[PDB]
This record gives C-alpha cells, sequence and structure tokens, in this order.
C-alpha cells in the first residue's frame, strides 16, 4: 500500500526531499534524511500507535531504556542538519535522536527510545524543532523581558545588570561580589537559563577575579566603565586563569587608542566582540574589522539587522536620546555621524551571509530588542537571498546551507563562545532538553511551545476556562515548568568553575541546576559552526566603505520585510 | 507567486508503507450489534472476540494501513482487510493477554483464544 | 461586576477587534491577529445576542473575505474557536476556514 506525499506530509510531517517555507519568507528548507520506518511512524491519540502492547511497550520499567518524553515526527533544523526524527528526552536531557516506539513489534526502534508507561508524548508532526536560542548580550533591567525572550524561542540569557540602574541600562554588567550574589538569588525566580557577567574593569587582578569567584560566568568590558588597555589586559588575564569568556564593547571615542591598540592589548587572547558593526558601540568607525581576526568571536546585536529604509533615521535618533545628544552641539552631531553608518550596516548584512560574523544577540533594553534575535536572523537571511541569490553551496532549490549558517548564529555559536555548548545550543544527544516547537507559518516569529529541561515552560495557548485549549484568546503564557519548585529543575544557572568549587551555590541556597562554564580560552573563529571565515576587513576612514578581498561590500536597504506586518498587532 | 506562510512543497512520488513484509488478505465479520474500529498496530488475533475471522491468520500480524489509521466494522458488516507482518522482536505482551511472548507460539495463542471465546479458532 | 478570569481575558479580544475594525475602516488590508480578533469578537457578540451555535458557524464564514486581508492570511486561519455564554450556557463555536 502507498501514500501520496501530500497526504503523507499532512499526517506525519514532511519526509526526505520535501520542502517547507519558513514563515512568509522566500526561504525553503529541505528534509535531508528521515530516521523513521515507513508504516511504523509513531503518533498518539484515539486508535493511534502509542498504545500499550502496540507502539507503547507495557513491560519495561522506566530505567530500562524507556523515555520520559517523546517528541514524535520532528523536522529538526540545527547546525548538525535539517532532517526528520523522533526526539527522546529522559532526566531533562536529550538521550536519543532517531525512532521511538516499541521494539516488540516495530522495526528500527533506537534502543534507548522505548515508549513505555513512563513516557509523555508531544506531537511534533508538522512542526519545525530547533534548539532554544542563546542570547549572550542581555541587559537585566526589567524582569518582564524574560517572557518576551521565551515568546521568540530564546532559552538562555547571558549578560548582566541589577535592574534599571544606569550602569545596567548602559552595560551588560553585574558589578562586584555582592551585586552578583544578589542577582544569582534573583535568578532562582526567572524561568530561563542565565549566566551573569562581572565588570571587566580594573588595573589590579583581585577586584576583577573576586567577581568570578563570587559566581560570575564571564566578564564584560564596556567603554562606559573605561575600555582601556589596562582593563582589557587585566580581564583577559583573569579570563585565561578562570576559563570564562570576555565580551567587549570597545572605546568608540578612540580616547586611549585606536582599534589596533585594543587588538594589541588583547594580544591574541580569545574575546567575544559585541555589536561588531559598531552602531551599538566600538572604535569609530572601523570596529567591524575585528570580525576578520582568528581570536575574535564576533557577534551582531539586532537593531541593525537587517538594513532597512527606517534603520538610519531610527538609529540616529535612538543614539541622540540615549546619550542625550543635542542637535545644536557640533561635537554631538559629529559623534553621531561617525557612529551610525549606512556603509557599515549594509556591509554587516553581507558579512553575516558570508559567515564572517558568527553570532547574533539582542542587546536587550540597551539598544536591542529582547524578543527579536531569532526574528531578525531570519529577516537577514531572507534579504540576502533576495539580493545575492541562493548561495553557491546550495543544492536542489533549497536554502539548507544558508539555514544552517543562520540557525548557528543564535544557537550553537553563542554556546561555544560562552563555554556552555556541552550543555545547550543544539539538538544533540547528551545535551539539555531546551527545545522550541514552531508551526512553519510562524517560524522565527512566535514559538508554539518552548521546552525547558524536558518540561514545557511557555506556550501559545488559549482560554483556560474553555472545553479545549485552542479557543481564543491564544497568547503566550507561562506553563507548569515555571511554577513552584519545578522552575529550579528546568533551568540552569551557569557559573565559573571556581565559584562552583568554592561552594557558592550552597552558600547562597541556589536550587537551580548549576552548569559549569568551561573550554572557552582555546577556541577561536575556526570553531564557529558554518561561520568560520577569517579575512582582511578594510574600513575606509574617510568614506567608511568596507572591503573584503579587494571588493566593496554594499547592498541596498529594503522597504518591506517578511515576519512583520502580517503577524504583529503593533 | 502567492505566498502561503509555512506551506509545503512536497517532492514527487509515493511513500510505500511496511515495504518488504508479507501481505495477507482475510475476510472479517462483525457478529456484534455495536461498531468495532481496529487500529493499525494492534496484534490482529487479539481484537474483539465478536469479530469472526480465521484467528490463526491474525497471529504475528496487524492491519496494513497507514500508521495511526483504523479499519471500521459496522454491526453485522463483513469485509476484506489486508494484514502485514509485525516487525521488531515479533513479540506481543498484554492487549488481550493471548500471546505474552513470541508470536511463534501459535498453538498456545489459539488455545487461549478458543477458551476465551475469540471467534474463528479454526 | 464580579469578573472571573475568563471575563477579564475576553475583554481583550473585544479591545483587539475594536482596534482592527478602525484599521479596516481607514482602508487597511488586515493582518493575522486582526482578522482573528475580529471574527472571534463577532462570535462572542453573536452569542450575547442569542444566536444559535449553528447560525454563528455559518455567519462567521462571511465576516471577512480575502479582499479584506493581507496575502496569505486566509490560508493561515484554518479555523477560529471561541467559547461564550449563550442563553443556554457556555458553548464552543468553531468556524472552519472563515475567510475565502
Ligand atoms: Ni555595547
Ligand atoms: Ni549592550
Amino acid at each position: 500500500m502507498k501514500i501520496n506525499r501530500q497526504q503523507y506530509a499532512e499526517s506525519y510531517g514532511p519526509t526526505v526531499g520535501d520542502e517547507v517555507r519558513l514563515a512568509d519568507t522566500d526561504l525553503w528548507i529541505e528534509v535531508e534524511k528521515d530516521y523513521t520506518t515507513y508504516g511504523d511512524e509513531v503518533n498518539f491519540g484515539g486508535g493511534k500507535v502509542l498504545r500499550e502492547g502496540m507502539g507503547e511497550n507495557g513491560t519495561y520499567t522506566r530505567t530500562e531504556n524507556v523515555l520520559d518524553l517523546l517528541l514524535t515526527n520532528a523536522l529538526i533544523l540545527d547546525y548538525t542538519g535539517i532532517y526528520k526524527a523522533d526526539i527522546g528526552v529522559k532526566d531533562g536531557y536529550i538521550v536519543g535522536i532517531g525512532k521511538g516506539g516499541n521494539p516488540d513489534i516495530m522495526d528500527g526502534v533506537t534502543p534507548n527510545m522505548i515508549v513505555g508507561t513512563a513516557t509523555e508524548v508531544i506531537a511534533a508532526e508538522g512542526k519545525i524543532v530547533t534548539a532554544g536560542g542563546i542570547d549572550t548580550h542581555v541587559h537585566f533591567i526589567n524582569p518582564d523581558q524574560v517572557d518576551v525572550a521565551l515568546a521568540n524561542g530564546i532559552t538562555t540569557l547571558f549578560g548582566g545588570g541589577t535592574g534599571p540602574a544606569e550602569g545596567s541600562k548602559a552595560t551588560t554588567v553585574t558589578p562586584g561580589p555582592w551585586n552578583i550574589e544578589k542577582m544569582l538569588k534573583s535568578t532562582e525566580g526567572l524561568p530561563i537559563n542565565v549566566g551573569i557577567l562581572g565588570k571587566g574593569h580594573g588595573s589590579s587582578i583581585a577586584p576583577i577575579m573576586e567577581q568570578i569567584d563570587a559566581g560570575a560566568a564571564g566578564l564584560k568590558i564596556h567603554e562606559d566603565w573605561g575600555a582601556t588597555p589596562a582593563s582589557i589586559d587585566r580581564s583577559l588575564t583573569v579570563a585565561d586563569e578562570a576559563d570564562v569568556q570576555v565580551a567587549i564593547h570597545s572605546d568608540t571615542l578612540n580616547e586611549a587608542g585606536f582599534l589596533e591598540d585594543t587588538l594589541r592589548a588583547i594580544n591574541g587572547r580569545v574575546i567575544h566582540s559585541f555589536h561588531v558593526e559598531g552602531a551599538g558601540g566600538g572604535h569609530a568607525p572601523d570596529i567591524m574589522a575585528m570580525a576578520g581576526h582568528p581570536n575574535v568571536l564576533p557577534s551582531s546585536t539586532n537593531p541593525t539587522r537587517p538594513f532597512t529604509v527606517n534603520t538610519i533615521d531610527e538609529h540616529l535618533d535612538m543614539l541622540m536620546v540615549c546619550h542625550h545628544l543635542k542637535n545644536n552641539i557640533p561635537e554631538d552631531v559629529a559623534f553621531a555621524d561617525s557612529r551610525i553608518r549606512p556603509e557599515t550596516i549594509a556591509a554587516e548584512d553581507i558579512l553575516h551571509d558570508l559567515g564572517i560574523i558568527s553570532m547574533m544577540s539582542t542587546d536587550a533594553l540597551a539598544m536591542g530588542r529582547a524578543g527579536e534575535m531569532v526574528l531578525r536572523t531570519w529577516q537577514t537571511a531572507d534579504k540576502m537571498k533576495k539580493q545575492r541569490g541562493p548561495l553557491a553551496e546550495e543544492k536542489n532549490g533549497s536554502d539548507n546551507f544558508r539555514l544552517k549558517r543562520y540557525v548557528s548564529k543564535y544557537t550553537i555559536n553563542p554556546a561555544i563562545a560562552q563555554g556552555i555548548a556541552h550543555e545547550v545550543g543544539s539538538i544533540e544527544e547528551g545535551k539539555f532538553a531546551d527545545l522550541v516547537l514552531w508551526e512553519p507559518k510562524f517560524f522565527g516569529v512566535k514559538a508554539d511551545r518552548v521546552i525547558k529541561g524536558g518540561i514545557i515552560a511557555y506556550a501559545q495557548i488559549g482560554d483556560p476556562s474553555a472545553s479545549i485549549p485552542t479557543p481564543q484568546p491564544v497568547m503566550g503564557r507561562r506553563m507548569y515548568g515555571t511554577v513552584g519548585d519545578l522552575i529550579h529543575d528546568t533551568n540552569i544557572t551557569f557559573m565559573s568553575k571556581s565559584s562552583i568549587q568554592q561552594g557558592v551555590p550552597a552558600k547562597l541556597g541556589l536550587k537551580r541546576r548549576i552548569g559549569t562554564v568551561k573550554n572557552c580560552r582555546n577556541i577561536g573563529k575556526k570553531d564557529m559552526k558554518w561561520n568560520d571565515v577569517t579575512t582582511d576587513i578594510d574600513i575606509n576612514p574617510e568614506t567608511y566603505e568596507v572591503k573584503v578581498d579587494g571588493e566593496v561590500l554594499t547592498c541596498e536597504p529594503v522597504k518591506e520585510l517578511p515576519m512583520a506586518q502580517r503577524y504583529f498587532l503593533f | 507567486n502567492y505566498i502561503v506562510p509555512g506551506e509545503y512543497r512536497v517532492a514527487e512520488g509515493e511513500i510505500e508503507i511496511n515495504a518488504g513484509r508479507e501481505k495477507t488478505t482475510i475476510r472479517v465479520s462483525n457478529t456484534g450489534d455495536r461498531p468495532i474500529q481496529v487500529g493499525s498496530h494492534i496484534h490482529f488475533v487479539e481484537v474483539n472476540k465478536e469479530l469472526l475471522f480465521d484467528r490463526a491468520e491474525g497471529i504475528g500480524r496487524r492491519l496494513n494501513i497507514p500508521s495511526g489509521t483504523a479499519a471500521r466494522f459496522e454491526p453485522g458488516e463483513e469485509m476484506e482487510v489486508e494484514l502485514t507482518e509485525l516487525g521488531g522482536n515479533r513479540e506481543v505482551f498484554g492487549i488481550s493477554d493471548l500471546t505474552n511472548g513470541s508470536v511463534d507460539n501459535k498453538e498456545l495463542i489459539l488455545q487461549r483464544a478458543k477458551e476465551l471465546g475469540y471467534k474463528g479458532v479454526e | 461586576m464580579h469578573l472571573n478570569p475568563a471575563e477579564k481575558e475576553k475583554l481583550q479580544i473585544f479591545l483587539a477587534s475594536e482596534l482592527l475594525l478602525r484599521r479596516k475602516a481607514r482602508g487597511l488590508k488586515l493582518n493575522y491577529p486582526e482578522a482573528v480578533a475580529i471574527i472571534t469578537s463577532f462570535i462572542m457578540e453573536g452569542a450575547r445576542d442569542g444566536k444559535t451555535v449553528a447560525m454563528l458557524m455559518e455567519e462567521g464564514k462571511h465576516v471577512l473575505t480575502r479582499d479584506d486581508v493581507m496575502e496569505g492570511v486566509p490560508e493561515m486561519i484554518d479555523d477560529i474557536q471561541a467559547e461564550a455564554t449563550f442563553p443556554d450556557g457556555t458553548k464552543l463555536v468553531t468556524v472552519h476556514n472563515p475567510i475565502s
């Protein structure tokens, strides 16, 4: 008996060769391979397959290869591939990617993916499943920001801040042992994974290092605290000893040095360069040249992504209200004009497309939108496809190579840069079960269900007083994962090895899973999945033109974007 | 070209289910006075007692229909269905408690079916 | 006026439908949430008027047409569901493929 492929994909989600449009973009992803056995697909419901004695095994106890949760028929989109499989979770981790079911009667069942009495089922047929996003440029200024991030598929926030204090509103920094300890305690009530950055500023090692020992998971060097050669040098010395990452927002004003001086202070040590284009901050006007070096892990923030007709007008004004610039002062206008450049923002689109900028981030609430990292990554890929065409690497009419390059920018690359990719950042066996289900029509826009540590944390769901969950109004809502003490088991606080060894978690009474930051000092640009290009970026000091390999990098701003007015009420 | 958000563009061709497994056609009758609907993956010999059919031909098999669909028998209806072979270890446990082990033990399965009144034990 | 949780929430559907109707009255093609907002409020208001569930299943397919909404919008809405208090209690209304 045979099923035509339109009906097959309607019932079980697409299979090998089928393509799916991402939201209302022009991007198409193609199923590369499928782990199922046709005819033994797993499904749940009245008269369906995962029933006792049938697709559900009624013999095995939970420890005997039985799952706590099976996601059936998922279309996985990940740096590791775009393919169809069942996803099995146990003890809050992904334990099996393959084929779920009952080896009694089904062919090809992955041996640790038995559906048994202990298994809960999530149907992912017809959904696209990705890792949770990893935002490594978060200002912790307003706790209402967390739902905003969960609603666009973000599951890990790395950054700093103590609320709406001016140091936090400017810089992803939680300064000193006491502020860090307070925010680690605050983090017990946030339904998201978190890593806190200390102030990467000081001319003696001890004041910086005591932040790492207190529980920071890394450091932030920001020009508002003095992005000087000494602060740079001391932070990188602390980081190389502690095994944590350092992010930098360099001296835009060129006060103590130009870009080549900051690079000389770095001295070949690894460093994450934030908002590398420079509208968000950094040596004017050539900070984006940082993205060509081997020891730099380069990220963009999201307001410049992608380049549109309102971008410059919005940024010039945004810049003048943040810095309280005056129209009237010629030094304020020259600074603005040296910082907000069409030439570098257009070239930033293309450098993402080429794999020269490896990561995206938000810059939440300090020149960045907390719920738009994922959104704007796909808007940029769509714009690039329209302006540059299918990448040369593409095969078969699909945009798989570009989808893997761009999905890596907000999942695995930030995780690798921060020293936390052993726990999160991708859909692989052995990693924490932070998974985001998306209807294809809403892909990258509004997550359907967000799974944190194997339990749903956040979902678009309707009336709680209705007979079923689909009646209006359907809106983003926190689920049982965020409630009571389950918020501790479904979320990870990432901390330095020394604070963990010194017993900061038990000192503070932290009940969350504790994740260890590690292996971030001997990586470089080559370790960024699908985005590992090093090259000589030249920025003309007079025109601000960007040239890579002797060619000017330029594109036009667009008047309209997908993933915008068709979806949003405001 | 009109954009339907998230639409599919499926490849050409058909999907063959249960490929390479022996297929068997048998006639089944609902002798009961209420409707019976049988799912794709239930061991066929263990279905409702009031379905009359050669019970030996259901052993080690299931319906050859798309996973998660079902065959429906109205009260008094007789019709032919096509069965496919169970896979994996070819063992069945629970359900009606007719097998509880290898499906190769036909004599034991049929003795239990006959004692319990499962119609059609040759 | 002793509002329960659902009454508070469903006030927001009505807000949203008022907002969308003003956008449609200034000539805009409606988007996805706006079209849902609008058909859901029609359904709730119809139940408050005393219509039957069968009447609202028919009428909900004629509230918005494809020329009222953006490209792709009709195909994004497979159905719209709302619960409201009819003369005979709370009932569920489903409108399948409301816009064509
Ligand atoms: Ni910055
Ligand atoms: Ni920032």
